[PDB]
C-alpha cells in the first residue's frame, strides 16, 4: 500500500516541482493536469488500482524533475 | 502546422541523444506503441522521415507497382500540398487522377466517390480529417466502399492521429500516414502503416513512439479540454459579434480546428498546452479587426 | 488590510469575504479537502514567499492559525 499522507506529500511534490517549469504553457499544463488528475481519482477505492496510479504518478514526477533540472541548467 | 515538443517525449529521447543492441529493443518498443495507438500489428509499422515520405511511398508505391493493370487513382482536391505535387507527378508519368471536391460541409460525397471508381482504379487516398475547416471524413464508410470494389485504401492521418480515435481494421485501412511533430513529437520522423497478409535515427523513432503513447493516454482529457476552450472561443466571439458563423457540418467537428466566417473566414488552432489566456487574447485581437 | 490573509484563502476556496471568519476551519467551515489544503498553504507564499515545512503545517486547520503563522 501507500497510506494517504504518502500521496498527499506526492501531490504537494508534483505541484512544487511543476511550478518550477521555465515555460509558461508547460507549467500551467502541469499543475492543471496534476490537479485534475488527483481530484478525479480522489475517491478511488481499489488498492491494486491506487498503487498503479501512484506508480504512474511517480514515473511522471521523475520526468518532471529531470526536465525542470535540465531547464535550470540553461539560465 | 507544427506543435511544441512534449517534455515527456523529450525525456524519452534524451538517453538516446547523449550516446550513439539497445537500438533494436527501443525501436520495437516504439513500433508497438504506434501500433497500439492505431490498432495495428507491430509488423505493419514502418518508420519514415515524416508524413510526406509516407504519402509518397503509399501513393507512388501502389501507383507504380500496379501500373501494368491499373492507371486511375482517386484523391481529394484539398489534400496536403505534397500529396497533390506527387499526384501531379504521377499524372505526368501517365496516370489519370481524379481530384474529388469536398462539399460546403467539408466532407466528400460518397456517391461521387464510388461513381468515380473505374475498372482500372488501384488506389483511393482521402485525408482522415479536413484540416482546413475541422470535419472528420467518413473513413470507415470509404473503407467499406473500397473493400467492396477491391481498391487499396490509403489515408493521411497526420492531423488526425491522437485527436480522434482510429482503428485500422474497423476502417479497413490499407495504408496510413503518420507524422511525429503533428502530435507533439520531433520533426524528422514519421510512420507508414501497411496492412500485412496474415535507416531512421533511433532517437527519433523512440520519440515518435513516446509521442504516440502519450497521445493514446491523453486523448480523452485533451478532447474535452480542447473542446472546452473551443466553446470559450466561439461563444466569446459570438457574444461580441453575432454575425459570425462556424463552417463545417456540426455533427462531424473534431477538437482542435475551428473555422469561422465574417460578413471572409479565419481559422483557429487549439491543442494541448493552449491556455485560457491565449484563447482570451486571440478572441479580442480578432475582434479588434473591425473591418 | 495588513493581515490580508482572507483574500488569499477566499480566492483559493472560492468563498466570499463574509464567510471567512477568524475561527473558521478550512475543512468544516470553508468546506475543503486535503488537496485544497496543500493548494492554499502553497498559495500563501505566493503572497509572502515563505516555506512552511511538511512537519509543522498539519495543524494549521484554522484561518487564524494562518494569520498567526504568517505573523
Ligand atoms: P483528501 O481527501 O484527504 O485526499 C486524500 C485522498 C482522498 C486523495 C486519498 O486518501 C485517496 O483516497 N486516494 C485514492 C487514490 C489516489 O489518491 N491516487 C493518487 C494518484 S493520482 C495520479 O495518477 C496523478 C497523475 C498526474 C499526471 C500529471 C502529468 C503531468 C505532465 C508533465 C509534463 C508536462
Ligand atoms: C504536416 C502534414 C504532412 C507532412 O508531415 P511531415 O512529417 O512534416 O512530413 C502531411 N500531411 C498532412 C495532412 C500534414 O498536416
Amino acid at each position: 500500500a501507500s497510506s494517504r499522507a504518502q500521496v498527499l506529500a506526492l501531490y504537494r511534490a508534483m505541484l512544487r516541482e511543476s511550478k518550477r517549469f521555465s515555460a509558461y504553457n508547460y507549467r500551467t499544463y502541469a499543475v492543471r493536469r496534476i490537479r485534475d488528475a488527483f481530484r478525479e481519482n480522489k475517491n478511488v477505492k481499489d488498492p491494486v488500482e491506487i498503487q498503479t496510479l501512484v506508480n504512474k504518478a511517480k514515473r511522471d514526477l521523475g520526468v518532471i524533475r529531470r526536465q525542470v533540472h535540465i531547464g535550470q541548467l540553461y539560465s | 502546422a507544427t506543435t511544441p515538443l512534449d517534455p515527456r517525449v523529450l525525456d524519452a529521447m534524451l538517453p538516446y541523444l547523449i550516446n550513439y543492441w539497445e537500438s533494436e529493443a527501443a525501436m520495437e518498443r516504439a513500433r508497438q506503441q504506434v501500433a497500439s495507438l492505431i490498432g495495428a500489428d507491430p509488423r505493419e509499422i514502418i518508420f519514415t522521415s515524416g508524413a510526406t515520405e509516407s504519402n509518397n511511398i503509399a501513393i507512388k508505391g501502389v501507383a507504380r507497382f500496379y501500373r501494368s493493370r491499373k492507371k486511375h487513382l482517386i484523391t481529394t482536391q484539398t489534400e496536403h500540398k505534397c500529396v497533390l505535387d506527387s499526384c501531379r507527378s504521377l499524372e505526368a508519368e501517365g496516370f489519370q487522377v481524379t481530384y474529388l471536391p469536398v462539399q460546403k460541409s467539408g466532407i466528400i460525397d460518397l456517391k461521387e466517390l464510388e461513381a468515380a471508381i473505374q475498372p482500372d482504379t488501384s488506389l483511393v487516398s482521402v485525408m482522415t480529417v479536413n484540416n482546413e475547416i475541422g470535419v472528420k471524413q467518413p473513413i470507415a464508410e470509404i473503407g467499406r466502399i473500397c473493400s467492396s470494389r477491391k481498391v487499396y485504401f490509403h489515408t493521411d492521418a497526420a492531423q488526425a492521429v491522437g485527436k480522434i480515435p482510429l482503428d485500422v481494421n474497423d476502417m479497413k485501412i490499407d495504408l496510413m500516414s503518420i507524422s511525429g511533430h503533428k502530435i507533439y513529437g520531433p520533426k524528422g520522423v514519421g510512420a507508414i502503416y501497411i496492412r500485412r497478409r496474415p535507416t531512421v535515427p533511433t532517437p527519433l523513432v523512440v520519440g515518435l513512439g513516446a509521442a504516440c503513447e502519450v497521445a493514446q493516454q491523453e486523448m480523452e482529457y485533451d478532447h474535452k479540454r480542447i473542446s472546452k476552450l473551443s466553446e470559450r472561443l466561439i461563444q466569446n466571439i459570438m457574444k461580441s459579434l453575432p454575425d459570425v458563423v462556424m463552417n463545417g457540418d456540426p455533427k462531424h467537428h473534431y477538437p482542435g480546428c475551428i473555422n469561422l466566417s465574417f460578413a471572409s473566414s479565419i481559422r483557429f488552432g487549439i491543442g494541448r498546452f493552449t491556455t485560457e489566456e491565449e484563447v482570451d487574447y486571440t478572441v479580442e485581437k480578432c475582434i479588434q479587426h473591425v473591418k | 488590510i495588513e493581515e490580508r490573509v482572507k483574500k488569499i484563502i477566499g480566492e483559493q476556496l472560492g468563498v466570499k469575504q463574509e464567510e471567512v471568519t477568524n475561527n473558521a476551519s478550512f475543512v468544516e467551515d470553508l468546506g475543503a479537502d486535503s488537496l485544497d489544503t496543500v493548494e492554499l498553504v502553497m498559495a500563501l507564499e505566493e503572497e509572502f514567499d515563505t516555506e512552511i515545512p511538511d512537519e509543522e503545517a498539519e495543524k494549521i486547520t484554522t484561518v487564524q492559525a494562518a494569520i498567526d503563522y504568517i505573523n
